[PDB]
């Protein structure tokens, strides 16, 4: 039985909600109500299997390598990013962006400061992100951050399943380059599960599925609803993401 | 139908027979005497045959069964004999 | 070519295993290698030479109970059939 | 005041040995998650410290699987903890002023000692031709196989000094002298001339 | 395959009985005998059966 | 073996040698299996009731109680030879438990014998622990299996929704039937999505069949060789 | 923390053990978002965090599959009474007397370790030792897993006597002092000794009883109730059963020797 | 009760079964549930049963018969096959209705295998899958039979068999070969009889 985390000053939120982000009736939408609906069906989509006795952060880095079973990996994908996402919003455990979040910024971005970075974030979940999906900002083993966005419930951790290109449509020529180097990297491995090592990790989640904003902001204004929850994050928790 | 074997001293072959696996060097020889046997001595047909003799066993001319042991330590497990 | 006993052949439709495509299923499969059987009276069966040789070797001796299977009472049935088919001219 | 045996494993049949590796079980377990990248005690030191008479080899061999395993451990995400019970259980030829490396050779009662420097191939023997010393192809061959196995022949200079034995035995001598002193000038051939079989003393020798 | 209907008639055999004469009692102890040996090595092969099963499965 | 005097009276021997003077210090266990007495009765005890069905044990129906004919028409007028044979063995035995799920179980995975492919966990979790309201087949906490079906066929039943057990195990069946069409078509949109938006997958189950069954005929294809070679000879 | 660790720098890309330290504070803080897992049996647990026996159900009992006895071919007809019946080929063990017995063998156990005494945890089948270890370490006992010497109790001199021994206070804290080759030599005996497969252990049941031991078990329904003084009526071949009711005894030993140990300090 | 409790537990849930483990006939559908262990308890050789099975199994599927024997022994066997069968038929997506609206034995429509509808096709970012192709074996030199995926078919043949098939003869099931599976039925007694293509 997956039971929905209990979160820190939850009478608050329930009164209000996060501050500046959502009112008490859109986080009721985005947590309470999402986040028990995607419990109650990852519950009785891996009851009496193994994957009942495993988080479901490990249940999506156990599912991602097999196809059948992919709802049952967006479900848990989903119900790892969503809290990922409430933990960068919560008010708290006003909270400043660390001096090395800030150096890998300045150093990862080519220079660029955190918050025209901010802004090319809010650029890129407008553009690729149609509908329903998730934005991150991600480390890789080489200790350089980029922007990463997934379609649906995508997972920053495994490559092959960040689903961060949208085949509904085109692809550019150089997507399609992008994603035949990723299938050789697959294929190159040894190990009969087809598994690859990726060492990505998130350090900011945003949630831009409809529950999260539509109640609040609207069929359309989500890069409104983006700004507004990159610039009052909690920063502690976000420092506390980044190794050293 | 079922036999049940009354409580015996031991569970044990005589004799446990064990799968030796024919030499390649006898096989192959059999082969191509039976190729000369037919074609005939020297004859051009099989002399790949010969070929492949020469190198198997160029460096050598040649180049077990624990069923009682098995046995006697699992005997008191299944003979399934009465309590006491 | 491959020797027919040393293939396995699939029948159609069935399931199979990996297993299945080896040696190891071939030597399990040789290891694990009528009437009278269904409730039928042997006795009955006394001036039917034919049924009845279905039962004996090819110099007429009767087969053991752990060669034919059948009950004790029909196996008893299928001799006295066997012998009386004997006498009477018949067999 | 109370009187009771001091190991858990007391009653057991080597209790030493059991709680010895209990202990190790405990670490390997609690650090069971640290990845992974010098001779132990002896039998009979690991016999007084254990069971004794009681202890036997097949407990030896688990405790050397234990302390390799615990050993085996990164070095860099080790800590004071393993290394302090593992603690209890531890138990260069250059050329001379003259740019010569010099060797000493043993075959039979034949005894040799070659200084090889840098040169053209030249060769001397007991301040003699090779060819006048040695009469026999074989025992000269056998002199170059080392030379040739490194491919350098022609470009060492070899004076060699034999005594006693026969021909065969002061060749050989040569051969394995020779071998010892090339090891100097670049020991990344050791292995090399390892493999050929000329670094390697022929200890047989005439008996009764 | 003439030798084998042979032994599978136990004509061999048979002729070896017919050869001199055994009396009636001997002749059920032998029969005794022999049904007996062949019960206990049919339970015998079934036990190395078991033996060989467990052996496979790990017990 | 016969039951044994010497392991439960432990107590009373240490008595003995202490009272004498043989022993000189109480052992530490004496004052606490003094105030805890060993069970010392090892008895066969009847059983009366079967607990499963509640069949009772034990009880003759005497010839007074039938003052009509039975099926052949007959009164029974005198005890039979069955009636009249002591049945303390029906007491001492065991009860067999039976349950009625085990017949329709039965029923379930013989009309569906795919189902038993799915895999089954026998690992108890907290039986004390489960809370199922049975008016609908989905519970939190378990997964989605004929004994569902078989626990929904009961259910209905004791609540008398439908009369007659082939009624109520038809209306499980329909809606199990509906609930795991669902769920198929949520693995399959499920995949085809993933593949809509970019995943790729490193091996299929058909492709990992297909390995296996390559590891196998390549040893099965030595082996043919060789042993087409042996038995030439 | 993590000391002889030499950090990588920062133009050049992580080390593995630097990863390995990265994935670790990951674990440790966000691999675990999502949700809680509830009502989900995990068996390291049954060790570590067994019941006090006031709050154990039959419930609890059946869960860990104490109740599935052995197959009707072998039974031993004097264990008749602790059966509630057979189903599929084997014999049911009747947990309300598991129950019951199981509270009862918690009690002795708790009250010989209030008392000081050395308690035995004796067992000898395969995946057992961790169990038994956990068992004797929290209730300051001993163990034995690997195989029992016969004669180790009649015949203590000649097997048990050679290990060293020492002297405690009523705080079980070493005293260090030294003792006597006489007081070293003689035979010191388990108070309890407690049996998980009773079946393939008669050699220490009859020593027990020899020794006048008391001793307690888990009763199978092919094992003899008689040979023990204090049954416990339980599946003894399925691990997970034999470690509840191990660890149901070890935590009425702990609760024992930590009320000594709470008297001793007042 | 504690009856009740049996009856509802997870050994009572697995249905009375006693078919023989080994079995040398043919096969067209599961006849042993399967046994699922989690790794954890395989760790302890925890499966739920009555005894522990032995440690030397590494799989974490069986099926059983009984829980006990006189011979003391748990009679069981660690295979978990058909599972992936029918997993894999859900790969294949050829569709096979009894499922829409005194006791009868017969297998009702199809047994659990595939509860698909047939009215649906699959998208693909090449674009919609007109027709599916999975790769097989074919086994014998004979209509030709194959191997794909886990089940027995009658292969459709296209003109001629490849050249390859005549050079192989009886080492033909050696190399794999692509099929596109024409259509699936269920026959009466289990059996899964499909039609498909060499392309
Ligand atoms: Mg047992």
């Amino acid at each position: 039985i997956h039971v929905v985390p209990k979160l820190p000053n939850s009478k608050a939120l329930l009164q209000n909600g996060v501050p500046n982000i959502l009112s008490s009736s859109g986080f009721k939408t985005v947590w309470f109500d999402y986040q028990r609906y995607l419990c109650d069906k990852l519950t009785l989509a891996t009851a009496g299997q193994s994957l009942e006795s495993y988080y479901p952060f490990h249940i999506l880095l156990k599912t991602a390598g097999n196809p059948l079973q992919s709802n049952i990996f967006n479900l848990a994908s989903s119900i790892h990013n969503n809290h990922l996402f409430v933990e960068n919003i919560l008010p708290s455990a006003k909270t400043e962006p660390s001096r090395l979040f800030l150096s890998k910024i300045k150093d990862s971005f080519n220079g660029s400061d955190w918050e025209v970075v901010k802004e090319e974030m809010i650029y890129r979940a407008e553009n690729e992100v149609l509908g329903q999906g998730w934005l991150f900002l991600v480390e890789n083993n080489e200790k350089k951050l980029f922007i990463l966005t997934s379609n649906n419930n995508g997972t920053p951790y495994y490559f092959p399943r960040n689903q961060s290109f949208d085949l509904n449509s085109a692809i550019s020529i150089d997507e399609f380059a992008t994603l035949k180097q990723m299938k050789e990297l697959i294929g190159k491995s040894t190990k009969l599960n087809g598994k690859v090592q990726d060492w990505t990790m998130p350090i900011i989640c945003v949630n831009l599925w409809d529950h999260a904003y539509l109640h609040d902001y609207g069929v359309g204004n989500r890069s409104k609803y983006v700004k507004n929850v990159l610039d009052n994050l909690n920063w502690s928790v976000v420092n506390n993401r980044i190794f050293s | 139908p079922v036999y049940r074997l009354p409580p015996l001293p031991r569970l044990k072959v005589k004799k446990p027979i064990i799968r030796q696996e024919a030499n390649k060097c006898l096989v192959l020889m059999s082969n191509l005497l039976q190729c000369w046997s037919s074609y005939g001595h020297m004859s051009p047909k099989c002399a790949g045959l010969v070929t492949e003799l020469k190198s198997c066993t160029s460096e050598s001319a040649l180049g077990k069964s624990n069923i009682n042991y098995h046995a006697a330590r699992l005997y008191d497990r299944i003979n399934g004999k009465p309590h006491d | 070519k491959i020797d027919q006993s040393l293939s396995k052949k699939l029948p159609k439709g069935t399931i199979y295993d990996p297993f299945d495509f080896s040696m190891g299923r071939i030597h399990l499969d040789r290891k694990y290698q009528d009437i009278m059987k269904s409730g039928a009276n042997p006795l009955e069966f006394y001036a039917r030479p034919r049924i009845l040789s279905r039962y004996v070797t090819s110099t007429g001796r009767i087969q053991h109970r752990d060669i034919t299977g059948l009950s004790a009472k029909n196996q008893r049935r299928l001799s006295k059939a066997i012998r009386r088919c004997q006498a009477i001219g018949l067999m | 005041r109370r009187i009771v045996p001091k190991l858990a494993t007391f009653y057991s049949a080597n209790p030493n040995h059991e709680d010895r590796i209990n202990r190790l079980e405990r670490l390997l377990r609690k650090y069971i998650k640290l990845p992974s990248q010098a001779p132990w005690i002896s039998f009979d030191e690991y016999a007084l410290i254990g069971g004794g008479t009681k202890l036997k080899p097949t407990q030896y061999t688990q405790l050397l699987y234990m302390l390799n395993k615990l050993h085996n451990i990164d070095p860099q995400l080790t800590n004071d903890e393993i290394t302090s019970e593992l603690s209890q259980y531890y138990k260069i030829k250059t050329l001379d002023e003259f740019g010569r490396s010099i060797a000493v050779g043993k075959r039979k009662s034949s005894t040799a000692k070659v200084f090889v420097v840098r040169g053209t191939g030249e060769i001397l023997v007991n301040g003699r031709q090779l060819n006048d010393y040695f009469l026999k192809m074989k025992d000269r061959e056998s002199i170059m196989y080392p030379l040739q196995v490194i491919e350098s022949v022609g470009k060492y200079n070899i004076f060699a000094t034999t005594s006693g034995g026969g021909p065969t035995g002061q060749a050989e001598s040569i051969m394995h002298a020779i071998a010892k002193a090339l090891v100097v000038f670049n020991p990344l051939l050791k292995s090399r001339l390892h493999k050929a079989g000329v670094l390697t003393r022929d200890y047989r020798h005439v008996e009764r | 395959r003439l030798n084998r209907i042979m032994f599978e008639n136990n004509i061999p055999g048979d002729k070896r009985s017919q050869r001199f004469y055994m009396k009636p009692g001997k002749v059920a102890e032998l029969k005794r005998s022999q049904r007996h040996r062949k019960e206990f090595m049919m339970g015998f092969k079934r036990l190395i059966e078991i033996v060989k099963d467990a052996k496979r499965k790990g017990y | 073996m016969k039951i044994q005097t010497n392991a439960v009276n432990v107590l009373q021997r240490t008595s003995a040698y202490l009272k004498s003077g043989l022993l000189k210090e109480t052992p530490a266990w004496y004052n606490v299996v003094a105030s805890i007495p060993p069970s010392t009765k090892f008895t066969r005890e009847p059983r009366f009731k079967n607990p499963s069905n509640g069949h009772i044990i034990g009880k003759l129906v005497d010839v007074t109680e039938q003052p009509h004919a039975n099926n052949k028409g007959l009164y029974k007028t005198r005890p039979n030879s069955s009636d009249k044979r002591v049945g303390v063995k029906r007491l001492y035995r065991p009860p067999k438990l039976t349950y009625v799920e085990d017949r329709l179980r039965s029923l379930f995975y013989k009309q569906h014998p795919w189902e038993l492919s799915r895999p089954k966990i026998l690992v108890e979790n907290e039986i004390g622990d489960e809370n199922y309201d049975w008016s609908h087949m989905l519970q939190i906490g378990r997964p989605l299996d004929g004994e569902s079906v078989i626990q929904r066929t009961m259910y209905l039943i004791k609540t008398k929704q439908y009369g007659d057990m082939v009624e109520a195990y038809d209306h499980a069946r329909y809606e199990f039937y509906a609930l795991r069409m669902q769920e198929e078509t949520e693995q399959q949109v499920a995949l085809e999505e993933a593949e809509m938006f970019g995943s790729l997958f490193g091996v299929s189950a058909i492709e990992h069949g297909i390995q296996k069954e390559q590891e196998v005929l390549d040893v099965w294809e030595k082996k043919v060789v060789e042993e087409t070679e042996l038995m030439a000879a | 923390p993590y000391p002889n660790l030499i950090p990588s720098a920062n133009d050049k890309p992580y080390s593995s053990q630097e990863l390995f330290l990265r994935q670790l504070n990951h674990s440790m803080r966000t691999a675990k978002l999502g949700a809680t897992i509830s009502k989900v049996y995990y068996p390291h647990k049954d060790i570590f965090y067994p019941p006090l026996p006031e709050n154990i159900t039959v419930e609890s009992l059946m869960s860990a599959g104490v109740h599935l006895g052995q197959s009707t071919s072998l039974w031993r007809s004097s264990t008749q009474s602790y059966i509630y019946g057979e189903y599929k080929g084997i014999h049911i063990i009747d947990l309300n007397q598991t129950l019951s017995y199981l509270k009862r063998a918690a009690k002795v156990v708790e009250g010989v370790s209030e008392s000081g005494g050395i308690i035995l945890f004796l067992g000898t089948r395969q995946g057992q030792k961790r169990g038994l270890e956990e068992a004797a370490k929290k209730t300051h006992g001993y163990y034995v897993s690997t195989r029992w010497i016969p004669g180790t109790l009649t015949n203590s001199t000649e097997i048990s006597g050679i290990w060293e021994k020492q002297e405690i206070d009523s705080n079980d804290n070493p005293t260090e002092r030294a003792l006597s080759p006489n007081e070293t030599s003689k035979q010191v005996k388990p108070d309890l000794l407690v049996v998980l497969n009773p079946t393939e252990n008669r050699n220490a049941l009859l020593e027990a009883i020899k020794s006048r031991v008391p001793t307690i078990a888990i009763i199978d329904t092919d094992s003899e109730p008689s040979l023990v003084t204090y049954p416990i009526p339980g599946n003894d071949d399925s691990l997970r059963s034999v470690n509840f009711l191990l660890g149901v005894l070890a935590r009425a030993g702990q609760r024992g020797l930590q009320n000594r140990l709470a008297r001793n300090n007042e | 009760t504690l009856a009740e409790l049996l009856g509802r537990s997870r050994i009572a849930q697995v249905a009375n079964n006693h078919k023989p483990l080994t079995y040398t006939g043919k096969k067209f559908h599961p006849t042993h549930q399967i046994i699922e262990t989690k790794p954890s308890t395989l760790y302890r050789q925890e499966w739920g049963l009555k005894s522990a099975i032995p440690s030397k199994i590494k799989s974490r599927y069986l099926v059983y018969n009984d829980l006990d024997t006189l011979e003391r022994i748990t009679t069981f066997e660690p295979r978990g096959g058909t599972q992936w069968n029918r997993l894999r038929f859900q790969e294949m997506g050829v569709p096979i209705n009894p499922f829409f609206k005194k006791f009868n034995t017969e297998i009702i429509g199809t047994g659990g295998l595939s509860y698909s509808l047939p009215g649906k096709l699959k998208n693909s970012p090449n674009g919609v899958i007109q027709r599916t192709v999975v790769p097989g074996r074919i086994l014998n030199v004979v209509k030709w039979l194959a191997a794909i995926g886990g089940f027995v078919a009658d292969v459709v043949f296209f003109q001629s068999p490849p050249s390859s098939f005549n050079s192989m003869g009886d080492f033909i099931r050696m190399k794999t070969f692509l099929f596109e599976i024409l259509e699936a039925s269920m026959e009466k007694n289990g059996s899964v009889s499909m039609h498909a293509r060499l392309l």
